[PDB]
């Protein structure tokens, strides 16, 4: 999968 | 032991979330190469 | 029963901060003592009410055979427990107990209840025998004056009382008598027979007996009878722009 | 059509709709978050109204001081603190001369009590700053923290009885090289416990501790925008600042102008009498005019050093030993100590990261990462800073310290009623921060000079009065003490009602007390027939949904309401039942002020009477409820007792140990409960003396066998006190 | 001295005569003499105890029952007890005089005492002085002995005592102290306290004791006339004359245009609240019943699963709240009995909880330098809004539901009960009805639940129900659900922590009405209903909000409006009926023979004042102590304090007492520094800008 990130709140999600 | 953490950076790490929140969530975008 | 406090002061003795506290700690300062604690619990008494009273068992029991007369459950409801505790290593009590004992219990005797509460049951036999005239209107002229909030068995300062108290309850703690027990010698006497026999606490009975001789003055607009019998009542005659004739039984 | 409520004040004086003003319905103003900034901002505003004092070095604690008093006079309209000494003293000597003897008088009587105070009289207080710990603890627990101490350091006194020797102890202790206590160390064991350790700190460490100010918010105050710092001072002195208030508080009840002691009902009195006196009082022709007054920066103008020359004019004549008894506590004041707040929030947004600086490193971090405001507070602070986190504050009061020594010095400016023999004489009303006046004079004119003159007089003693808070009008109209009077209508509407809830004791205890409540709301507050009603009706609903006690015939589901339901269904008279019963409430206006116990003995049947009345039920602070206000009820299974509701283990179980004794010791005597104990002798040897005789006495009066005889008296031995 | 006492007495001895004295505030070291006295009464007082004990039979004998007890010696407290015991005991007068000895034997005090001269005249004089209550017995060092009953003691006790007292006075005779043998407080100061009070005198002193001597002997005899001569006349209160011209408009700037429209800032939606109802039969249920019941009464809301936004705020997310709503409808429809959220991972960050700073120790804070203290969040200066006005008309009307119920009084016997009781029954009668009442109820309601689950769940995600209990004048009975609310976590106690409300409220308001009173809420239409038979939107606002521990304990305490709500009416009525004899409640309110009904202006339509029943006024008055509960915050106590003066100065102007003002512009200045964004304090400007242009216009004929 991929990974997709929020920099101003500081989290990260990995997508399948 | 403590300042160590944050001097050498591994503090400043984001923290994963449940994959649902992040398709609800628009603000997250894939970041660039 | 004095065995007991002795091998129970023998046991606390043992104890090295037990022993410490008994020995630095003066008779003078057992009152700081008494009032000494470290703790935050909360700012509001109401509200610690609130949520204490829907805690399973929000009541401190008492060890004796009486308290194990309630059952320990009631058509489901939890009235006791018989889980041990640390914290004053004694028996839990819940509101449904209280509400099952004043249900279903052994009827108690009550024959010298009215004699020790004597001066309510005096207030209530003003009150109902009292009766009540018209209601006037008009704007009315209440002067300022030094009145006795409440009757008195008798009246006498504050120490008088004291040492009265001390004298028909606890005489064996009292010294140095004054020019006062002598003068109040049949009141000492009526109170010791109405108080004989009685198991009621002797702080309860004490501080009865106290309000019973206190006097209790205070500064009050007044327009009309002054005695104690109308200034007990004075909230539900006078007012600003209205009146009421009552006359106390 | 568009409401406008305003308009109900075309058709109604102001006044007596005053009441709806009042925005008292309302969540009270609260604090979110530090108290720093407001503690530097009032330690900044105390030094900024006496900069032009002198300021020199503190050879005892080295902090910087600052003393307006004999300063400049001020040149505009600006706050100031610069009292004059002279003048002061001539207030003092005019308000001596007006009631002969008064000064003597008081410092006999208060001289009196002192003799004759004890030292448990230091645990009646709220909060107190514990210096063995440095935080804030009640004043029982802060008192014997400090006695133990002090017998750790062989500082006795506190048990030798009376007042005097523990404060002679308390003054002893500031000269002891090395100050030795217990101090609570929170040692990581995961878990983390307190325990006792014997600490030791320096003699310049303990000395800026005693004069250390615990500062909070002032939460819960309603009626102003912005919050306030509020001060809290520590064990060694509480008995001086009693005293020397106990003094003001003689000074004060023989003043006509004084408001402060006066409380209840005759604040209406007071009120009036003042106006009646002051219209009968003007001249023919004349004109009395009124100024509501206020006072504004009140406590941070006033002077340590004004109030111990007050302090040394009262007590002229007395003996010189309580002349320096009660010249101690504004010497504690002159110099004190501010703590600040808890330290200041700094976060970064892109790391998403906050921490708390602590107020001993305010100044570690350059002033670049301080918003505008906090950047200049820290500025005009730097000077005052001491690098334990603290701030010298010598100018200026903390509000509720010395309130009645604050009333005085007010009458005192008051009673001057005139300057250069002028055509106008002023006085007034004066309580704490609060003050009234009347001037009397021929024309508005003449009064306006008079007001003037008083201002002028006023800025003199260090008493400055709000212009924006203060207006003037013709006498007959005006307020004191959140009080209006208008012709001859007093309406005392700040919204006394304070709550109609149950007061949080027990079943019983809390319907008597709450009832009384209703009643003395009645008597005092000109509450009315249908509104009293009404909160009767309210408060019986919030007791009834608290103690979970709704009527028997309700359909309320709950533990206690299904017995309810099957008492209402068995008892046979519903009308003699409690209300935490789920009995119907009897309570109306006539009959406030008779327990329900009693109010329902002749209804009750006999089983439910005998039940709840049991001679020795299992169930079973009787006469005050905690402010201490007496509240009349009836023994029985509804007096039943509470339960003792960073895991604190060793703090626990010495109070336990402390509980325990004290229990074993009301065993022994059963009047300690009721009238104080009084001895300088050790519990344990009292006890010991008294299971002695106890058992003697049981032996002689058959009551005991001989074996047990034999073990008690060897038990007793063993106790070594035989 | 010091030395014959160590070795002529014990140490026990000694400590209870330094003990003694003590308790007579006198010091041993300044009178040997009498610590002497005291240890040879003591000692003496002991012999005589010594060697003596009770057989079973009750005999005396020599050895277990001493045959005396000893009171001297023991502490004054312990001393009395024990003697006041022993007269109970046998049913013995208690002597006046606190007593030294008792025997059994006899069942008798005994009073020990020791004199220099005959003994004969030391016990007449103690037998003066005491009576013949306690039995006396005096000892000489001559050899010479009073005893009042010979048979007390025995040869061996009395000739070993005689023998104790002349070797005493030997030795004192060999020492040469027999013939020598015949203060109050002090408070001192030490060496810190002392120089504290030389470095706290004012300024011209050099140390306390010149400020003492100045203030005890220089006397002022005019310094404030001096001060006041010398003093700049800049200073002064410049007082004018205040005039109608002189009262301006408070806060200006609510007029400008440029300014935003103050937006709807309160807790739950007060006029627009659209309530479910489902009529019961009057059964008391817990409220995640109620909440089932009334969506299962409407299926078609409930199971509206695809949502229309409408208009989401700035930055809500309009995913994350319609999954919360949806959660919460799931978990409030499900089986279960517990009402707690079912997902509690998703509701982390739909709630905004998950996005909170990380604390860190304050060394590495001090070392970051871009770690910066937060500028303050300064209140947006808003202007008027129509939808104020809107709600203060609205919420003052009558409805033809009462949520309001009281629990019953005792019966009235007294003319002053029954008054009262008519005053009450008008009162409600009157305000039972009014939506101010409802919406009241409803948010009492809804904070006793928040802070029942904010005691009861700590670290967990509640449902809560918005909910009501309504009865009609038909006296039917029913259940109105306002919509649910999350209440998550909370992990903080104390009273100004807060705890994150997730609110979703149905309404049937179109937001698009009023864009500028809605942009706080992410409003979603969620389905329609037929009220009368008349088709009606149903749209779901959806809002964050943040709440405190004494928020809700006073949202509880919202009550006492209505109280406030009766104490004025009722002086109102009162002043009425001093005026004139009779009950005026009647005459005020509906009108009488000789008394028209009475009336108050209410408002103003067209620029032209309106008056209103008393009821008006009542319901007027009512619906004013509510919004001051609703929208209290600082902002609202400082405008109202502040402007109670300019409400007095205008009162004093209305009398012609001619008011004067130090300095009005600064009144002004702090009254408008409060009219920020509280939508009740700019409406409240507002009106009080219009009422005082009509008490000029009043003034001015
Ligand atoms: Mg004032
Ligand atoms: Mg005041």
């Amino acid at each position: 999968g991929f990974m997709i990130t929020s920099k101003t709140k500081r989290l990260k999600a990995q997508i399948p | 032991t403590n300042y160590a953490k944050w001097a050498t950076g591994d503090g400043l790490t984001y923290q994963k979330i449940m994959k649902e929140v992040a398709i609800d969530d628009e603000t997250m975008c894939q970041e660039e190469p | 029963m004095t065995l007991a406090k002795i091998e129970l002061l023998k046991q606390l003795l043992r104890d090295n901060e037990a022993k410490t506290v008994l020995k630095q700690t003066t008779v003078d300062q057992y009152n700081i003592i008494r009032k000494f604690n470290t703790s935050r619990i909360e700012k509001n008494p109401s509200l610690r009410m609130k949520w204490a009273m829907c805690s399973n068992f929000p009541l401190a029991l008492t060890k004796g055979d009486m308290a194990n007369r309630i059952p320990l459950e009631y058509k489901g409801i939890q009235l006791k427990t018989n889980a041990e505790d640390i914290g004053t290593k004694g028996q839990m009590c819940s509101i449904a107990a209280v509400t099952w004992w004043n249900t279903y219990g052994p009827i108690g005797d009550t024959e010298g209840f009215e004699r020790v509460y004597e001066s309510f049951f005096l207030r209530k036999m003003r009150l109902d025998n009292a009766t009540w005239g018209r209601i006037t209107f008009g704007p009315v002229e209440r002067v300022r004056k030094r009145v006795l909030l409440n009757p008195l068995t008798k009246e006498m300062p504050p120490d008088e009382a004291s040492n009265v108290i001390m004298e028909i309850l606890f005489p064996k703690e009292a010294g140095i008598p004054r020019e006062s027990t002598w003068i109040h010698r049949e009141l000492i006497k009526e109170k010791r027979e109405k108080l004989k026999g009685t198991m009621i606490t002797p702080i309860v009975l004490a501080y009865m007996l106290e309000r019973e001789l206190v006097a209790r003055r205070r500064f009050l607009p007044v327009a009309g009878a002054t005695s104690a019998e109308f200034i007990e009542m004075l909230h539900c005659l006078q007012g600003e722009n209205w009146r009421q004739i009552y006359h106390p039984g």
